[PDB]
């Protein structure tokens, strides 16, 4: 890939 | 006290602000320096110089536009070098003439390594200058606030096709939200460009990527781009078409997309790619 994406999420109680 | 540009505006006694139109070199490439000369520009004067000394200096100086966020900079003062943007008042130069004289003062800037494209677009602030005087006779301590805009354009030589950045990372609001994605793309010359999207996906329809985190991963959910309100499934050619010297956003966005499960909380990562496509 000419750029790659990081996808940082997170999922809270 | 008083200053003129060269251009007409001036400020008078008791200091103000200004907006300053200075030429650019179109052209500048790394390891060659950009110089703002706004000795040519912006002159003052000492109203009183048979009873009263001027004192003056750049108390403080702001990189705004193209110069913020594509140069690393100093700037000259009275023949001295300091950081640009500055974090220091500099020395005082003596006004005492009713002639107007130059504001020694000069802008060296160095393009950086994301720099290529239009850097500096015409018409954009590219600085703000605060110019302070006081004297030796009064209290007096007026502000020269100068706006440096650019008449023109300003290019970082490329070569080809080169996109804002090769490692984005984005970070999401906890679930349920969604983010805007930063990321440009600039031609030297212009070019229709395309683009697709890489990765693992567990769904049918083949948009929604894995959650790749081996650290507390969350189960249920993953990560879908979307452009335009519309959901960007993997390998499938989006077209920007023509691109030029001017950078074209590819308008992605992330968003959490459910697998056919039930949520459970942890961690969230994926990684996609993105391949851009010519002619
Ligand atoms: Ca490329």
């Amino acid at each position: 890939a000419d750029v790659t994406i990081t996808v940082n999420g997170k999922v809270v109680a | 006290f008083a200053c003129k540009t060269a251009n007409g505006t001036a400020i008078p006694i008791g200091g103000g602000s200004a907006n300053v139109y200075v030429n650019l070199a179109p052209v500048v490439n790394v390891g060659q320096n950009l110089v703002v000369d706004l000795s040519t520009q912006i002159f003052c004067h000492n109203d009183y110089p048979e009873t009263i000394t001027d004192y003056v200096t750049l108390q403080r100086g702001a990189a705004y536009g193209g110069v913020l966020s594509s140069f690393s900079g100093t700037v000259k003062y009275n023949g001295s070098s300091y950081p640009f943007p500055t974090t220091s008042e500099t020395p005082r130069v003596v006004y005492n003439s009713r002639t107007d004289k130059p504001w020694p003062v000069a802008l060296y800037l160095t393009p950086v390594s994301s720099a290529g494209g239009v850097a500096i677009k015409a018409g954009s602030l590219i600085a703000v200058l605060i110019l302070r005087q006081t004297n030796n006779y009064n209290s007096d301590d007026f502000q020269f606030v100068w706006n440096i805009y650019a008449n023109n354009d300003v290019v970082v030589p490329t070569g080809g096709c080169d996109a804002s950045a090769r490692d984005v990372t984005v970070t999401l609001p906890d679930y349920p939200g969604s983010v805007p994605i930063p990321l440009t793309v600039y031609c030297a010359k212009s070019q229709n460009l395309g683009y697709y999207l890489s990765g693992t996906t567990a769904d049918a329809g083949n948009s929604i990527f894995t959650n790749t985190a081996s650290f507390s991963p969350a189960q249920g959910v993953g990560v879908q781009l979307t452009r335009n309100g519309t959901i960007i499934p993997a390998n499938n050619t989006v077209s920007l078409g023509a691109v030029g010297t001017s950078a074209v956003s590819l308008g992605l966005t992330a968003n959490y997309a459910r697998t056919g499960g039930q949520v459970t909380a942890g961690n969230v990562q994926s990684i996609i790619g993105v391949t851009f496509v010519y002619q």
